């Protein structure tokens, strides 16, 4: 039903004006929303870990797969909502946060790309939707194009990607040339015993990671979450990762992987290490995602891990929305607006948030505790559910690496915490204009989901028992 | 229905309370009061001849996820209590009301926010003592610590920032790798469980890897020499209750933890490692009862005391004997009625009139305070292991079960009792005697509060060390239950 | 300056006058 | 039980509507009305999420 | 003991020591792409070591992984300094 | 063209209460002397005094009462004892 | 049960590798840089990489392969020493004596705890809870690695822990009997 939307919908954003635009989101929210609530009752086909192949040996439809679709959508729902709404009714906050025509559009078309990934079974369907997803992220960064950044990693990020689609594409035709076959379904544990098979499903799997952000490969996309302007940059830093990562988990071809362990290892160090000593909030915000698609590599090296990943996916997928969502609303609170696109960039201009809002303080405390894994919050059995993965299949010196990054990057995360409680000098006594209420119910759900979101462990783990077994 | 319309009312009166009195500190005392009698009824209903766990609820159960659950299927929190619990549970609540008095006049710019950050740590602390799951040990063993870094942040010394760092630091570093051995017990067993677990026997190949990730973590968090690092600099620059209520409950939640943890199903590993303990115990109560001696700072030589403290009361402990464990819980409880009390005289009668703690300011109390200088001298000397007081019921019971295990680190243990006089009235005479200090100009007597306070905290040491049989009611199924002599 | 661990202090204190030690009764 | 699922989820809503007044700077009780609409929505989740567990426990039962 | 063992040696393993390592490991890992006027050259030739080295790595390391050991030390105090 | 918005009328922050007259005079040389004593860390350096008690305390004595307490664990029951009975087990 | 090592063959074969990989670093810092460079500045404005490459090479598996011969066994110590060695090498590199000792001692720390852990970046398949025999014992048996049970053999208590201290081969109570 996304592609009776994009049909719909470039058709109508054709005929509508520019004044139009801002409402057009507003209509497709409630249409994704009419998505998930009157279509879940498809779970009601995955008893029992029931999978269909659809479309003739094409895509492969899963409860895993399912999960990651009703994730995916979710998340729009947020993603528009924040488009499709306006923050406050000033002159300012019209001409900072304002949607273009065609954002939409390229929008549904990034989520129909990263759909089908998550659902693909052959090798062609897997590289038509990476491309699919490349051009749509390509243009999402370049849509916003009256920014010297914007453009400049719009273009970086166009020629990293193609390396790395050409990567790909080497590795599914030197699959093909030792197996006359395109699905990872031939395989099936008697093959890879006789079969040199290694360097081609790791080289494949690498190139499908590096466009995550894993290590050596890592500063390209820092400069671009850096670049790109605030409303941009949630998106793009969200889709591919759960997006490939949920390919990755779903197939399982580097199992004892020796490099995607070095990898890992090197991820989870140069993530917590580096973005120590640094003072941008994007940049900051950035190798929290380094180090937190670190924790992914490790359960590539797993069998069976769909309860590590998509318990972590989520707790991932609900902070980062919510951290992100944070700093969008202390953009009222600071003295001093830069450039247009990015407004707040240096993280000691949310300084003295505890005294002009001070739950935004409880929002954002709350929020980065669960980054570091503090045990109330949501983020920890994230992390607690990785490191009984991670111990339970011989991986002893990844799981106390795992933690001495855990520790290193709790250093900036609670840098966001020492620099919003403390004094600042002119609070905010009255305000005239107050923030949307439909926005602002976003976050506080983003909340109550991260706080009181450990009741629910017991239930969760009971209906993961029934439709993944 | 019930049990919501109860809630539905007392959030109700907690708003109006807030409507018509801008503090809380009133509503505050009066619950934490409330939860003083409440648990003295559950001790009146504690039966002591049974061994059991008298008090269980689940909460967090799948069939029932608010609220209490009957069901043949458990996986939620489980929640209960024997003796060894509850003794603490007792010297946990009399102690939460003390530090909301604490800080009654001193803190004024945002009242609510602090004394809601006081009362929800005490609290979690006192479930810290009902919980019965490794994990659920765990969750509420670490919740503390966002508490506690956004108290010891905000309010504080001009160091706040540091201090607020350090107990996030090596609190969490030890606490991971804590985390990390229940981990391995957690798939191994499949089954976190304080009823179960003495049954199932681990390898000794296996027993001696988990060990380990328990240990480091009582060393971290009973400041054993290794690290011992950050207890005097998050005293030394921390408010008043973040103070009492880290030395009084904290050290001693740890001290639970390895009676609670370790003691049953560690066993056959325990023998092979008590000479380590005894080690880094021997060698944290010399070297940091010998490093107070040269202080310049004066909350900071009460932390180095709760340092020696400490280190006198975990040899007891892995002493395999039914005195050292009678003697650590004496030690352990009489030590949390008198450090806060100190901490009370550095911080409250002489950092709110002052606002410096160089201890080289601070000369001749008694003749404008005479009986502050009395409160300074007999809680100096219920400190040392001068009897009558609990303190030593606890330093002598400690230290015969450790010359049991072991007579040549007993001979050396025993020292303690000369290194722990030798700075406590070295600090005592400076600030008692001499010409009444130039620098100080002279400010108003103790308090009623704080007298109230002082009074509480003593008289609760000396029935103790009158009788240190009025506790053994609790404590005699838990003193026979960790002892293995085969 | 006279002592011996006076001396062994030396070469940490910075900005720190380093004035010679004398006993205050004598 | 049914019953507390409902209460608590509607708690659990009361949670969002209160946190979410009081991020605009707004006080508690502001517009009153959108704690029984939050509340029924939270809710309504609550009893999706019952009705959901109730099914995957009576399949379990099914395989004896 | 209250200088050069508790506030002196203890701290160096503790936070006094560990603040100087990380801040000299980050600042090599953040100047480590610092040096090119281009981005898009320097990225593109950042591509070309890795699967260059780890090819290279992984010909070393079939044969013995003892003396692959030492190369991955070296790399990561080049890398981290 | 972009500053923050004319409806805030931020006003400055106090903190509240009563002027608490000076019941001290600070003396500079004993400030100046604490401060140096608090914050010794950073300026602490190896030589050979710190050497020698940090091999000491740290290394040699662990070591020696490590020695001491592996060899007697079993050694000693002094619980009931006689004349002419031996008290170590070795 | 083991097998001695070939020091001079592993040491020699380490230093072609370490040769190979200073060679390949020092290519790599050439076209990753700035300003006059040639192709003779390879080796010139090298930073010395490709003595840091070879000397940890060489030092790391000469006494691993040394500490592995003279001790007859094969375990996580001998990580300990060849990584205490690497950090001498990389600790000379800063003229410092505290700095030197610092290197040496934390690096061997590092790669003991390294080598300890098996010393593989990897799994091991037959080690790990997965592929193991696990959970209670099914009949009396030898308890492996993994295993629970539920009372353990004493003789086993008697061998592994000792006989002094409160341990003892027969309980103290039937030792004590009045016939
Ligand atoms: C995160 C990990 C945290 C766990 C370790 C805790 C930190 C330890 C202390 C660190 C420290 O003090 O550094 C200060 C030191 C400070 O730098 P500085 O400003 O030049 O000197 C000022 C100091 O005060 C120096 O002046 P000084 O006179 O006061 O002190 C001398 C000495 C003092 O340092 C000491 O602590 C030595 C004294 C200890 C004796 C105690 C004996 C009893 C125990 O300082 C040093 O130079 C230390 C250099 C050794 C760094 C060790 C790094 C080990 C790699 C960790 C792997 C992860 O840090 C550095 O020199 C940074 C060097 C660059 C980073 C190196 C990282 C590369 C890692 C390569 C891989 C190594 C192998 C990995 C294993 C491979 C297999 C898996
Ligand atoms: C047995 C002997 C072994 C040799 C070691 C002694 C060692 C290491 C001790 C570290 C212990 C590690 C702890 C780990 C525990 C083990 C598990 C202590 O070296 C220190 O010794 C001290 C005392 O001798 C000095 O302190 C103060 O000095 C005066 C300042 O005013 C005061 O007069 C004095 O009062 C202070 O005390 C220090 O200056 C000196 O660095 C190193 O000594 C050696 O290293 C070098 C590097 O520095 C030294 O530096 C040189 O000095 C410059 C001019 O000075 C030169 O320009 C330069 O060429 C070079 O840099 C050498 O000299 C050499 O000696
Ligand atoms: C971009 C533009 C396109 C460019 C195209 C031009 C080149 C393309 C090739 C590059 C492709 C991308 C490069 C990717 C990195 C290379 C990936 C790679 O090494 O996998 C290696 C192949 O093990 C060789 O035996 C590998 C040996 C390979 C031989 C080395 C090269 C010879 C050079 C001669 C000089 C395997 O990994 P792995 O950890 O799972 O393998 C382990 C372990 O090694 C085994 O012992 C276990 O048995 C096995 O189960 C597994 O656990
Ligand atoms: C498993 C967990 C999965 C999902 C759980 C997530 C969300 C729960 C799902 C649905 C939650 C549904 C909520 C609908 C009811 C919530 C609700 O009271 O209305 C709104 C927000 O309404 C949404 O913001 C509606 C936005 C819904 C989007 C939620 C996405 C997050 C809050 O009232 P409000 O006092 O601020 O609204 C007033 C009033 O309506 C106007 O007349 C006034 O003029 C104005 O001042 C305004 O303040
Ligand atoms: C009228 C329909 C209402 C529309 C509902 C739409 C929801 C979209 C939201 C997606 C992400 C939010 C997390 C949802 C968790 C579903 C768990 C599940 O059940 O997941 C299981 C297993 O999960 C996993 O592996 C782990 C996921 C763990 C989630 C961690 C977050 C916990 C806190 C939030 C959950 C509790 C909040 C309840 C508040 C009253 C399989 O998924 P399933 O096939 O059984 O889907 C159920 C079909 N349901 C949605 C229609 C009922
Ligand atoms: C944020 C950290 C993460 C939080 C994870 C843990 C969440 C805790 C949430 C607080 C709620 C727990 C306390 C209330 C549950 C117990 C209420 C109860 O009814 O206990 C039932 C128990 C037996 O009752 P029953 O079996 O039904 O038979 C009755 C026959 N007369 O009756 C009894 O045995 C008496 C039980 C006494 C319980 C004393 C607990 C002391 C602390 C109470 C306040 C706790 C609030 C802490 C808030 C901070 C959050 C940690
Ligand atoms: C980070 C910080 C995280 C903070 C974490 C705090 C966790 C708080 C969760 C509270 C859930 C635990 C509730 C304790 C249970 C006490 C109780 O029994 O309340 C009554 C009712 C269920 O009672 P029932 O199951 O019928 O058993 C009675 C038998 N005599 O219970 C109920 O009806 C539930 C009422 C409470 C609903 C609160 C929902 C959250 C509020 C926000
Ligand atoms: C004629 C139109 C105008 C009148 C509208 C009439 C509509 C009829 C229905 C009205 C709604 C009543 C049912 C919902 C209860 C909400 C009552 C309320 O106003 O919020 C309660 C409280 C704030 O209420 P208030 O006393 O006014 O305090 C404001 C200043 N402190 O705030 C809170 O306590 C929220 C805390 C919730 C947390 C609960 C967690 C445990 C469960
Ligand atoms: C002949 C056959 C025998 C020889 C074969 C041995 C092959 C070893 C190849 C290793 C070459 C060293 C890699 C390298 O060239 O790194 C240089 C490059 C930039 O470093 P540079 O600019 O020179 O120094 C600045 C310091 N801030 O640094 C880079 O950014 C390149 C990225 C790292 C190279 C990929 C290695 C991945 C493995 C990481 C190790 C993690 C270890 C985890 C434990
Ligand atoms: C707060 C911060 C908390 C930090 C906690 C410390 C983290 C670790 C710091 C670095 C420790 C470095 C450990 C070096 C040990 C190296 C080693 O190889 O140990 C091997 C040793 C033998 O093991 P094995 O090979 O099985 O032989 C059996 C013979 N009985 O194995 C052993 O016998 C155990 C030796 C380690 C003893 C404990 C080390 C300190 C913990």
């Amino acid at each position: 039903m996304l592609i009776l939307a994009i049909i719909s919908l470039i058709t109508f954003v054709s005929m509508s004006k520019l004044s139009d635009n801002r409402a057009i989101i507003r209509l497709i929210n409630i249409y994704l929303i009419l998505v998930l609530v009157l279509d879940s009752f498809l779970y009601l086909l995955f008893l029992n870990n029931q999978t269909y192949t659809v479309m003739g040996e094409l895509l492969i439809f899963n409860s895993f797969t399912f999960y990651i679709d009703m994730l995916i959508y979710f998340i729009m729902i947020v993603i528009s909502s924040l488009y499709g709404y306006n923050l406050y009714n000033n002159n300012l906050y019209k001409t900072l946060f304002e949607p273009k025509k065609e954002l939409i559009i390229l929008f549904l078309i990034n989520i129909l790309g990263a759909l089908l990934i998550v659902h693909s079974n052959d090798f062609i369907t897997l590289f038509v939707a990476i491309e699919l997803q490349s051009y749509s992220i390509y243009l999402i960064t370049a849509i916003y194009n009256s920014s010297y950044k914007a453009s400049k990693a719009s273009m970086l990020y166009f020629f990293m990607g193609g390396i790395l689609s050409i990567l790909i594409a080497y590795s599914i035709n030197t699959y093909y040339s030792v197996l006359n076959s395109y699905t990872l379904h031939s395989l099936d544990s008697l093959i890879i015993n006789t079969l040199d098979l290694n360097l081609i499903l790791i080289a494949l799997s690498l190139g499908l990671l590096f466009k995550i952000g894993i290590a050596p490969l890592h500063k390209w996309l820092i400069s671009i979450y850096e670049n790109t302007p605030i409303l941009i940059t949630i998106y793009i830093s969200l889709i591919p990762k759960i997006s490939i990562l949920s390919y990755l988990v779903l197939s399982n071809i580097s199992i004892n992987s020796l490099v995607i362990s070095i990898l890992a290892i090197l991820t989870l160090l140069v993530g917590s290490v580096g973005g120590l000593l640094q003072i941008k909030i994007k940049r900051l915000l950035a190798f929290s995602g380094l180090t937190n698609a670190g924790y992914m590599m490790l359960l590539l090296l797993l069998n069976n891990n769909e309860f590590s990943y998509l318990y972590y996916i989520t707790q991932y997928s609900i902070s980062h929305l919510a951290i992100f969502m944070i700093i969008i609303f202390s953009i009222y609170y600071i003295n001093y607006i830069n450039n247009q696109y990015n407004p707040i960039i240096y993280v000691n201009q949310l300084k003295g948030l505890i005294h002009d809002n001070a739950y935004l303080v409880l929002s954002m405390a709350i929020v980065v505790f669960s980054f570091i894994g503090i045990p109330p919050l949501l983020g920890f059995f994230g992390k607690l559910n990785i490191l009984m993965s991670i111990l339970n299949n011989g991986y002893y010196f990844i799981s106390i690496v795992l933690i001495v990054a855990s520790l290193i990057s709790a250093l900036y995360y609670l840098y966001l915490l020492n620099v919003s409680i403390q004094d600042k000098n002119n609070i905010l006594i009255n305000s005239n204009e107050t923030v949307s209420s439909v926005l602002s119910y976003i976050l506080s759900s983003l909340i109550i989901l991260i706080t009181f979101g450990f009741i629910y462990n017991s239930l969760i783990i009971d209906i993961f028992n029934v439709y993944f077994n | 229905m019930f049990l919501t319309s109860i809630l539905l009312s007392s959030l109700y009166l907690f708003n109006r309370i807030l409507a018509w009195q801008g503090n809380v500190k009133h509503f505050y005392l009066f619950a934490s009061n409330l939860l003083l009698l409440f648990i003295v009824v559950l001790y009146i209903n504690f039966n002591t001849f049974s061994n059991s766990f008298q008090f269980n609820f689940e909460l967090f159960n799948s069939l029932n996820p608010f609220g209490l659950s009957n069901s043949d299927i458990s996986n939620g929190l489980l929640f209960g209590i024997d003796g060894l619990s509850l003794t603490f549970i007792l010297l946990t609540v009399l102690l939460i009301p003390l530090t909301l008095l604490g800080n009654w006049y001193n803190i004024n710019f945002n009242s609510n926010l602090y004394y809601t950050l006081v009362l929800a740590i005490g609290l979690v602390i006192l479930l810290n003592f009902w919980a019965l799951d490794y994990i659920s040990f765990y969750i509420l063993f670490e919740a503390t610590l966002p508490l506690l870094f956004i108290l010891i942040h905000i309010y504080g010394s001009s160091d706040s920032e540091r201090a607020s760092f350090y107990v996030l630091m090596f609190t969490l570093s030890g606490s991971l790798f804590m985390l990390l051995s229940i981990v391995v017990i957690s798939i191994v067993l499949n089954t976190t469980n304080f009823i179960n677990h003495n049954l199932f026997v681990l390898s000794l190949d296996l027993q001696t890897i988990i060990w380990l990730g328990l240990f480091i973590a009582i060393m971290v968090k009973t400041p054993l020499f290794p690290i011992h690092v950050w207890l005097p600099v998050v005293h030394s620059e921390s408010p008043l209750a973040g103070s009492m209520i880290l030395a009084g409950l904290i050290l001693k939640l740890a001290l639970y933890a390895i009676l609670r943890l370790l003691l049953p199903l560690l066993c056959e590993a325990q023998i092979l490692y008590t000479p380590m303990i005894y080690i880094i115990s021997l060698l944290t109560i010399i070297l940091t009862s010998l490093a107070t001696l040269r202080q310049i700072d004066l909350k900071v030589i009460i932390a180095y005391s709760s340092i020696s403290h400490m280190g006198i009361a975990i040899l007891g402990v892995c002493s395999n004997t039914s005195l050292g464990i009678y003697g650590s819980i004496v030690l352990g409880v009489a030590h949390g009625f008198v450090s806060p009390a100190l901490f009370l005289i550095v911080g409250g009668i002489l950092y709110d009139r002052y606002h410096i703690r160089i201890v080289n300011y601070y000369k001749g109390l008694t003749t404008y305070m005479p009986q502050l200088a009395t409160y300074i001298i007999i809680l100096s000397f219920a400190n040392i292991g001068t009897p009558l007081t609990g303190n030593f019921t606890g330093e002598f019971l400690s230290l015969q079960g450790g010359f049991i295990r072991n007579p040549i680190i007993g001979g050396i243990s025993c020292i303690s009792v000369l290194l722990a006089a030798i700075y406590q009235l070295k600090l005592t005479n400076k600030l008692t005697g001499g010409i009444s200090s130039i620098y100080m100009h002279r400010t108003n007597d103790v308090t009623i509060r704080e007298k109230f306070i002082m009074n509480i905290l003593i008289i609760s040491t000396l029935i103790i060390g009158i009788c240190p049989q009025i506790m053994y009611n609790l404590l005699y199924w838990t003193v026979n239950n960790y002892i293995y002599i085969i | 300056i006279r002592a011996s661990f006076d001396k062994a202090e030396e070469p940490m204190l910075g900005d720190y006058p380093d004035i010679d030690p004398f006993p205050a009764q004598l | 039980a049914l019953f507390t699922s409902l209460v608590g989820a509607s708690g659990l809503g009361f949670a969002t509507k209160f946190l979410s007044n009081k991020i605009r700077l707004k006080p508690a009780g502001y517009y009153p009305l959108g704690y029984v609409f939050s509340g029924v929505a939270w809710a309504g989740l609550g009893l999706v999420l019952h009705n959901v567990h109730q099914h995957s426990l009576e399949v379990l039962e099914k395989k004896k | 003991i209250a200088h050069h063992v508790d506030k002196g040696s203890l701290y160096r393993l503790g936070p006094v020591g560990i603040n100087r390592l990380l801040n000299k490991a980050s600042y090599n890992v953040i100047n480590l792409s610092s040096n090119t006027r281009s981005s898009l050259s320097m990225n593109s030739m950042l591509i070309l070591i890795t699967i260059v080295s780890l090819l290279l790595l992984v010909l070393v390391m079939n044969v013995n992984f003892i003396i692959v050991i030492p190369v991955l030390i070296s790399i990561l105090y080049i890398l981290f300094s | 063209e972009l500053k923050p918005s004319s409806a805030i009328q931020r006003g400055p922050l106090n903190k509240g209460g009563w002027d608490a007259p000076h019941a001290l005079h600070n003396d500079g040389a004993i400030d100046r002397y604490a401060h140096w004593r608090t914050f010794y860390q950073e300026r602490f350096k190896y030589t050979r005094a710190t050497g020698k008690s940090t091999l000491i305390f740290l290394v040699a004595f662990p070591a020696l009462i490590g020695y001491v307490a592996y060899q007697s664990e079993g050694l000693f029951e002094f619980a009931g004892k006689r004349r002419g009975e031996s008290v170590t087990t070795r | 049960h083991f097998h001695p090592y070939n020091t001079l063959g592993l040491a020699t074969q380490s230093a072609m590798v370490g040769l190979g990989a200073g060679v390949v670093a020092a290519a790599a810092r050439n076209s990753l840089a700035t300003g006059p460079r040639n192709i003779l500045t390879t080796f010139s404005k090298s930073g010395g990489v490709v003595t840091i490459f070879t000397g940890a090479s060489i030092a790391y598996v000469f006494t691993y392969c040394s500490a592995a011969n003279l001790r007859e066994r094969k375990d996580g110590w001998n990580h300990m020493w060849a990584g205490a060695a690497t950090g001498a090498v990389l600790g000379a590199r800063t003229k410092l004596v505290p700095a030197f000792i610092g290197w040496t001692v934390l690096c061997g720390a590092a790669c003991g705890l390294f080598g300890w852990t098996g010393a593989r970046f990897n799994a091991d398949r037959k080690a790990s809870l997965e592929q193991s025999p696990k959970g209670f014992v099914q009949e009396d048996a030898h308890q492996t690695f993994w295993e629970v049970v539920h009372r353990r053999p004493l003789s086993l208590t008697v061998e592994q822990l000792g006989e002094g201290r409160g341990i003892n081969a027969v309980p103290i109570a039937t030792a004590t009997e009045a016939p």
